[PDB]
RNA sequence: AGCUUUGCGCAGUGGCAGUAUCGUAGCCAAUGAGGUUUAUCCGAGGCGCGAUUUGCUAAUUGAAAACUUCCCAAUAGCCGUGACGACUAGUCGGCAUUGGCAAUUUUUGACAGUCUCGAGACUGG
């Protein structure tokens, strides 16, 4: 019984890994947070 | 389902009734003969009983009459090959 | 209807043909619990 | 391994049409699909020693964008005298069912 | 509960019975057996004996997919009847 | 390979639904039992 | 810089799914739907009609369940016998097929079980 849900364990690891991939890209890497915090704080004086 | 399909679904028990009482309805005393032999089947149908024609065609569909005759012929020759020498038979011949 | 599993037919349980027993009696079970003043409860519990 | 499957493939996609009228359609199918898009190769399976059509036919399209519109529009469309039924081609040959058997045990 | 006793046969019969594994004519008994078999020797179901008869009658057998299902079904019977408890005991590792 | 071909129901009101729900498996045999086996004793052991 | 709220979108774990989820082009609806509780109070959708894609796999019937078969003929150890051949009626080698190959020296089983520290003992009542 360990073999079939070991396959599906590798596949759900693939699935959770793909969720973490789609969160890994589109992440505001290190400075896109900085430019969006800037365009939040720097108004249109 | 449609009104015509409900009609046909209620005529289904007439089909099983006609097929049930077929040996005494489809005889020659009951309907004087205009004996139409059923196609690819050895049944004669005294009287146009179209419900019985549909039921007996659906029984003998896919050449069941010829398959019955072929199976009985080949099983009988299987019997005659099983009992060849102890009836003093040289061989059998399934005729063409 | 198959011969029910009698005490003279149970010897067929142990040949090579794999056989299961399905006991479904204990599937739906309850507990009936009283407190004296007020009312009485019946808790459905898990079964097998 | 029949030596005739190699006349359509250019990594192009094949639509499978079946339930076709065996009295006709030898080039009627080509005539009908030729309007979308251009010159292509569309065969009909007419078996030998008989000259009778086995039903099904394979129309190989250049695009899988072309394929979706063609499939959706000509599904059940009156062609010769029977409405065509459309599915995707199998081509389960040796080099893919060996891979399928290797994917079975994994 | 019966052991197959060494120097003894009858305990094996009491085991297998428990397990349920059991014109001037010639003048003679013609033991007609009418039996339907495939090429492998298996005793054939009358539905599939009629199917073999009708394949030979119509001259057109099954397609490829139904022969795949039928052949894989026969070796499913062969693989089943030639025989996870030990794997369950080894997993019960915890 | 691990599916059974003979299933024995302890309680007699289950072989008739088992006939209905196992028409995908006509290879299996659903018989009743004259001997009932106390699998509520499995409930009584603390582990199960 | 970190925390965090709200709304929306994406994916994931789980749960639910015919008193559930929706469509509404027909009408009505914050210019108030719908209100028996608390009514000089509450505040959101309501009534009808109409519904609830796709891929994979299994199983059944059926002749056939849709991806480019059956049949006939022949070929693929020894003891005897027949010729051919070789060597002196006998012997030997190869070839061929017109009977046989479970009764002590072989190929149709004196084997099987037990016990003791590579070696022996016991039983087959």
């Amino acid at each position: 019984p360990t073999k079939v849900e070991a396959h599906v364990r590798a596949q759900m690891a693939k699935r959770q890994k793909a969720h973490e991939e789609a969160n890994a890209a589109r992440k505001l890497t290190a400075e896109q947070r900085k430019v969006k915090k800037i365009k939040k704080l720097k108004e249109d004086i | 389902l449609t009104n015509a399909q409900r009609s046909g679904l209620n005529q289904i028990p007439n089909r099983r009734f006609t097929l049930w009482w077929s040996p005494t309805i489809n005889r020659a005393n009951v309907y004087v003969g205009f004996q139409v032999q059923l196609d690819l089947t050895g049944i004669f149908m005294h009287g146009k009983i179209p419900t019985l024609k549909i039921s007996l065609i659906q029984i003998f569909r896919a050449h069941l009459w010829q398959k019955i005759h072929e199976s009985i012929v080949m099983d009988l020759c299987q019997v005659f090959d099983q009992e060849l020498d102890a009836l003093e038979i040289e061989t059998v011949q399934k005729e063409t | 209807t198959e011969p029910y599993l009698s005490s003279q037919n149970y010897g067929e349980l142990f040949s090579n043909q794999i056989i299961w027993f399905v006991d479904d009696t204990n599937v739906y079970r309850v507990t009936i619990h009283k407190t004296f003043e007020g009312n009485l409860t019946t808790k459905p519990i898990n079964g097998a | 391994e029949d030596p005739s499957l190699l006349e359509w493939d250019a990594d192009d996609f094949r639509i499978f049409c079946g339930d076709l009228g065996n009295e006709v359609n030898d080039d009627i199918l080509a005539r009908a699909f030729s309007r979308f898009p251009s010159f292509l190769k569309a065969k009909v399976i007419r078996d030998k020693r008989t000259g009778k059509t086995k039903g099904y036919g394979f129309v190989s399209f250049k695009d899988p964008s072309d394929y979706v519109r063609a499939m959706r529009e000509m599904n059940g469309k009156y062609v010769g005298s029977r409405p065509i039924k459309l599915r995707k081609s199998m081509w389960k040959d040796r080099n893919l069912d060996v891979v399928r058997k290797k994917q079975k045990e994994k | 509960e019966e052991p197959i006793v060494n120097r003894g046969l009858a305990a094996a019969l009491l085991l297998c019975q428990n397990k349920g594994l059991l014109k001037e004519k010639d003048g003679y008994k013609p033991d007609v057996k009418i039996e339907y078999v495939d090429e492998t020797g298996r005793k054939l179901t009358p539905k599939e004996a009629f199917r073999q008869l009708s394949h030979r009658f119509h001259g057109k057998g099954s397609g490829k997919m139904k022969t795949e299902r039928r052949m894989k079904k026969l070796d499913e019977e062969a693989l089943l009847k030639k025989m996870l408890g030990t794997v369950a005991l080894l997993q019960e590792q915890k | 390979e691990e599916q059974p071909k003979q299933i024995i129901v302890t309680r007699k009101g289950m072989l008739d639904p088992l006939e209905v729900h196992l028409l995908d498996f006509p290879n299996i045999v659903i018989k009743g039992s004259e001997l009932q086996l106390p699998f509520q004793a499995c409930l009584k052991v603390e582990k199960f």
